[PDB]
RNA sequence: GAUCUGGUUGAUUCUGCCAGUAGUCAUAUGCUUGUUUCAAGGACUUAGCCAUGCAUGCCUCAGAAUCACUGCAUUGCAGGAAUCUGCGCAUGGCUCAUUACAUCAGACGUAAUCUGCCGCCAAAAUUUUGCGGCGCAUUACUGGAUAACUUGGCGAAACGCCAAGCUAAUACAUGAACCAAUCGGACGCUCUCUUUGAUGGGACGUCCAGCGAAUGAAUGAAAUUAGAACCAACGCCUCCACCCGGAGGCAGUAACACUCAGACGUGUUGACUCAAUUCAUUCCGUGCGAAAGCCGAGCUGCUCGGCGUCUACUGACGAACAACUGCCCUAUCAGCCAGUGAUGGCCGUGUAGUGGACUGCCAUGGCGUUGACGGGAGCGGGGGAUUAGGGUUCGAUUCCGGAGAGGGAGCCUGAGAAAUAGCUACCACUUCUACGGAGGGCAGCAGGCGCGCAAAUUGCCCAAUGUCGAAAAAAUACGAUGAGGCAGCGAAAAGAAAUAGAGCCGACCGUGUGGUUGUUUUCAAUGGGGGAUACUCAAACCCAUUCAAUAUCGAGUAACAAUUGGAGGACAAGUCUGGUGCCAGCACCCGCGGUAAUUCCAGCUCCAAAAGCGUAUAUUAAUGCUGUUGCUGUUAAAGGGUUCGUAGU
RNA sequence: AGAUACAAGAAACACGGGAGCAGUUCGCAUGUCAUGCAUGGGGGCGUCCGUGAAUUUACUGUGACCAAAAAGAUGCGACCAAAGCAGUCUUGCCGACUUGAAUUACAAAGCAUGGGAUAACGAAGCAUCAGC
RNA sequence: GGAAGUCGGCAAAAUAGAUGCGUAAGUUCGCAAGAAGCAUUGGCUCUGAGGGCAAAAAUUGCCAACUCAGAACUGCUUACGGCGGGGAAUCCAACUGUAUAAUU
């Protein structure tokens, strides 16, 4: 079937190679995933030497991490927004790797309000939490762009897992001069 | 070590290595050559004519199997 | 894969004939190389002479009756090598496995004492899941708890009846050490220095105890004492010096002819 | 052996070829052949086609017997056909069609990866079971199936098949609390204490906290300068005997708010985003049993040994990629590569993993007279032949590497195959049939047809060398193996070696009492052969020993009989005798043959080398006639019509 | 001892996580709720950072790394030999600590000497010169 | 079925636009050439490239025109008009042109 060989190339002169010898198990390659998002589907895949790979098709939820503050929360992907390779992906919904999406922000809302005492149920904490509080927000600060989207209901991220490798779909918020990049392009 | 032959791709340089063949039956020399294409970071400026020292790295495309480690 | 191995592609120091049998027993894995080992087979049969044939062999050896490393082995293919013991405690045989001063093979006799010890070259050294320093060696033993100061190079003594490490050689200048392989396997002599060349191999530089100097490369030595009287183990009958090819032979001639006039 | 000889002229000295000569594990054919040792043997042409038979299976004390099986006992002990289960069949054997940035060799890499069996090792996650209805405990006596079998059978058959009824597991599926440790992250309408509500200190309870995998954060060291002063709270030392409260200063000082006063402040490499640790959110079958396992011993209730298996990790045996240098002839092959990847870049996909390997976008690059592109012959190497030296030539073939199983494509299972005595389809051939259908793959061993100048038995055996495996050998009780070995056939080639020895007499020889030829003779020896108390051998054969140890056959024309080529020259050996008469014929070349042939056809003599010797074709030396060492160019073949001039030297 | 020349295998800084105890040379103390059963000039070592106007190949000497078979070679009266790696004798409930040595293998690659013949670089001389 | 019809393929049939690839002998080197020959073509929803004018200028704002190149989905009864059949040879005249108004 498919292959990974250099035997159908040409060379760097410019000449055909005549091939002797004939398809090994050792070099194939295999049909691509293609990962919608939609309810989730997996089919492992046997790989070389046992063990299974998992594809990825129409995944819908994953972790995605706040680097700045080293958490991560489960939440719902809602759409696909831009794609480096063609906007063909953008308008077909196709999960893949550095892909930019769009999250839900309802569980990073909760986890804020949890750990800082702020609200973009509060009042009802032990005294020493909200001693802790204090402290915390001391010399703690937020960006701009990042509390205007939690107040929105809904921030960006970029997949940092390959789908159709792992069957998993996760990913990281994007913060500093990539969110200014990416929300130029988006406008 | 190569002398470097032609800067026209992108971040990527041919040099040249020339060497003598040594052909028994008649006890003598012969001059031939061999052209190998490598990549080069940003941080040097190379320009034909110039000396490169290179090493070994993993395949990195086509036909490019070395880098670019310092400039003469 | 391969699991033949025919008689002109065997080792060289097993001595096997070339006119008997088109194959040889060949290694499984296991503790040695393939190369650099000697299989159970070969030291039963074709060594010690206890055994006429390869059925014979297979008598003695499913039964125990053998042990390599304190522990019977059932397989003639078990490939066993530098610095094992080999017990037979019906016959009351106990040898270990050296190297001539030709590069040979070599089996030297040791007392019962002596028999439950062993020397071992580190090879690497890595930290095991519960942050666990173990330590492999040229043997193949994984050691989980060396002391803090071993390293890559240097060479330790085990006790193989309790499992625990005597003490810890390290390598360096003035120390004894014996070369394990290429056109000086066998030879004993001292440290004189170690020349790195990083990215390369290492060489050391030697120097024998008639003062005749040598060099290696630094994979191929085996650190076997600080000094030649603090070797733990029993040397072969040479001890690894080596002589001219001409004084030799004179001394093979005239010996043999001295046994004819008596 | 650092060697040459015949042919151009009436004679001479040259250039130059033709012919002669020696070898070849180098093939074939002709004549001949007594003994013994060692050996290659359908590669060349047709990777052409195949009747038949055989080539890969495995059981121990230790996975599962109610054979309606057998032998002894008399409700048991043994052996156990058949089936299920576990492992192997990706090795070995055969062949050389394809093949020049390929394969291979020497040197290096994988920090770019996968790896069953083997070695040394590791393991503290999990609310189960019984009883009474959530409580209490002597808390591990778990579940359905399905083969062999019998009961009907279908079909011409088919290494074809259906349905019903039984019953196992180390097959399959569920499942285990206390015993039983340290280690740290979030919290609370809960208590208690100290200060003036405290990022305050201790308990209490309530969710997480095992290996492996995914994403994000931190750690994964430092190595370019010396003294002071204030304010925050942190640690210590002094007072005013302590306490109360209310004063003033850095002597010492790895870290750490107790039960642990040193229970990692230090991984590795040339180098790491690697090893490993902590924190946050996850894992739905596509992972994690103490096999809910099996044998020996000893003392229902226990103790000790030998095996077997799941998961994690890294050594060995390997696999797969990458390429620094090298490898025949050809220019009457000079330009090659890009729609549809050509050279490089960016984000991805796919892979076990790197990569134009592949999708999208961007730039115009990459190679070449130091011979690209195209064509011809060809599996690569270790090596063989010929040896003054330098060279020329061969290498299908035992060892290593690669590739293939009529052609060509696709694939499942597996740790590993693009497997072919595995599957699927097409093409070309091809077998049986009841005409509905079902089969085939000798470039494995033996054998057959065809092809050709050209190549062996449809043999015996696992005794040796090894491979697989539940496996030592033996005992109620014997694994397979055309891999391999042994013999048969065999003037490919190679080694040793018979076909006579010693004398008397008589007659002769040529030198001048010795050297030898002949026929009547004598007198010892020995094999080729015939056999054995026997040796060898898995058995048989060959070799070797012997022809009395009381007791063993044999040579005289020793018919037990040497051949193949030659006798003008090269080139060793006749000016012999008959026949033929430019005929028949010989002759590698020069030449011979028309009546006296040194050459034809024969007889007799003689020569070479000999159990061997001629002939044909190819190749090496002869050949300084391919010349680097080492040729020739006025007239023998050969200096460009003359200047300029680039690459090269 | 400094300067003159020479030494980036050098000079000048620094690192205790640096030298198995911080290398070589001119019973008393600390701690004691402790297994505190502890601890007490100049020159070479290792590891980093600034300093060159830095020196390299060919050649040659010596060594490393390089399957066997085959080829060259030591030893042994397989009756000799082509072979083979065996075998020998103090008459052995054995011994010789038995033997099986040691070589060549282009071209490329890798370590440390030598600097005569060469080769790769640089420069084309006011595009220069800063004295401690 | 495919020239068997006929003096004779007369008459009819037949090719056909555009785009991509490709193209022989001969030759006065200009040609031969649209030589020969193969493929695509609808509809619908989208994407990219190709510009002017203003401003205290790899920036921002405003705006016009219709070409070219791609992708997904979906369909066919091959469906207006208009629009070369091609090749291998022989004879004659070099070629464009003129010329028997009313049979050449
Ligand atoms: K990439
Ligand atoms: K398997
Ligand atoms: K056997
Ligand atoms: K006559
Ligand atoms: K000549
Ligand atoms: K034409
Ligand atoms: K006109
Ligand atoms: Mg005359
Ligand atoms: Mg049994
Ligand atoms: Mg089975
Ligand atoms: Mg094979
Ligand atoms: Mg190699
Ligand atoms: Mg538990
Ligand atoms: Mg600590
Ligand atoms: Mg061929
Ligand atoms: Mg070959
Ligand atoms: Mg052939
Ligand atoms: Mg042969
Ligand atoms: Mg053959
Ligand atoms: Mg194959
Ligand atoms: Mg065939
Ligand atoms: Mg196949
Ligand atoms: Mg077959
Ligand atoms: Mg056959
Ligand atoms: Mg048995
Ligand atoms: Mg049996
Ligand atoms: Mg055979
Ligand atoms: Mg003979
Ligand atoms: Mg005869
Ligand atoms: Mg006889
Ligand atoms: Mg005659
Ligand atoms: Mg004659
Ligand atoms: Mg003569
Ligand atoms: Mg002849
Ligand atoms: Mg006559
Ligand atoms: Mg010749
Ligand atoms: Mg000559
Ligand atoms: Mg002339
Ligand atoms: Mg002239
Ligand atoms: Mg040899
Ligand atoms: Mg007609
Ligand atoms: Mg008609
Ligand atoms: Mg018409
Ligand atoms: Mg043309
Ligand atoms: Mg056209
Ligand atoms: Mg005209
Ligand atoms: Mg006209
Ligand atoms: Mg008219
Ligand atoms: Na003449
Ligand atoms: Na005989
Ligand atoms: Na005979
Ligand atoms: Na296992
Ligand atoms: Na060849
Ligand atoms: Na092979
Ligand atoms: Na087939
Ligand atoms: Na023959
Ligand atoms: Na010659």
């Amino acid at each position: 079937g498919i292959v990974r060989s250099r035997l159908h190339k040409r060379k760097i002169t410019g000449g055909k190679t005549k091939i002797h010898r004939k398809r090994m198990k050792a070099e194939l390659g295999r049909l691509p995933a293609n990962t919608k998002l939609g309810p989730r589907r997996v089919s492992p895949v046997r790989a070389r030497g046992g063990n299974f790979k998992l594809r990825g098709l129409r995944l819908d939820t994953g972790n995605f991490a706040w680097g700045t503050e080293a958490s991560a929360q489960r939440a719902r992907i809602l759409d696909v927004v831009y794609n480096a390779t063609s906007n063909e992906l953008v308008r077909t919904k196709t999960l893949v790797k550095n892909c930019i999406v769009v999250v839900d922000a309802a569980p990073f809302r909760l986890w804020y309000a949890k750990h800082y005492g702020i609200d973009l149920d509060v009042k009802k904490a032990s005294s020493k939490l909200k001693r802790k509080w204090e402290y915390r927000r001391k010399h703690h600060k937020i960006e701009k762009a990042l509390a205007d989207q939690l107040r929105e209901g809904r921030l960006l991220a970029r997949i940092t897992s390959r789908p159709g490798q792992t069957g998993r779909a996760d990913g990281a918020l994007l913060e500093g001069a990539e969110l200014q990049f990416y929300l130029k392009k988006l406008d | 070590r190569g002398v470097v032959h032609s800067t026209k791709m992108r971040r990527s340089i041919v040099i040249r290595r020339n060497y003598l063949h040594f052909i028994r039956k008649y006890q003598r020399y012969q001059k031939r050559h061999r052209n190998i294409t490598v990549h080069c970071s940003p941080c040097f400026d190379p320009k034909p004519g110039d000396e490169v020292v290179v090493g070994q790295c993993r395949p990195l495309s086509k036909t490019i199997r070395y880098n670019v480690l310092q400039v003469v | 894969a391969k699991k033949h191995l025919k008689r002109l592609y065997a080792p060289k120091d097993w001595m096997l004939s070339k006119l008997t049998g088109v194959f040889a027993p060949r290694p499984r894995a296991g503790p040695h190389k393939l190369r650099e080992c000697l299989s159970l087979l070969i030291i039963i049969r074709n060594r010690l002479k206890y055994a006429l044939n390869a059925l014979e062999a297979q008598m003695i050896l499913r039964q125990g009756l053998v042990c390599v490393d304190g522990k019977p082995r059932k397989d003639g293919k078990y490939p066993a090598g530098f610095m094992d013991v080999v017990e037979i405690p019906k016959t009351g045989d106990r040898f270990r496995i050296l190297y001539d001063v030709k590069g040979r093979f070599a089996l030297v006799r040791v007392s019962e004492a002596e028999s439950s010890i062993k020397m071992m070259k580190v090879v690497n050294v890595y930290t095991g899941t519960g942050r666990i320093p173990v330590a492999v060696t040229h043997d193949g033993h994984r050691i989980r708890y060396p002391d803090p100061r071993t390293s890559r190079g240097d060479t330790l003594v085990y006790d193989v009846k309790e499992k625990k490490v005597l003490d810890l050689i390290k390598i360096g200048n003035g120390k004894v050490v014996m070369v394990t392989g290429g056109a000086n396997r066998g030879r004993i002599g001292e440290i004189v220095s170690i020349e790195r060349h990083p990215g390369a191999f290492d060489i050391a530089r030697l120097k024998d105890a008639s003062g005749h100097e040598f060099a290696t490369r630094a994979t191929n030595i085996f650190v076997i004492g600080k000094d030649m009287s603090s070797v733990p183990v029993t040397l072969p009958k040479q001890q690894g010096l080596r002589i001219n090819v001409i004084q030799e032979r004179e001394e093979k001639l005239i010996a043999a002819e001295t046994r004819r006039t008596t």
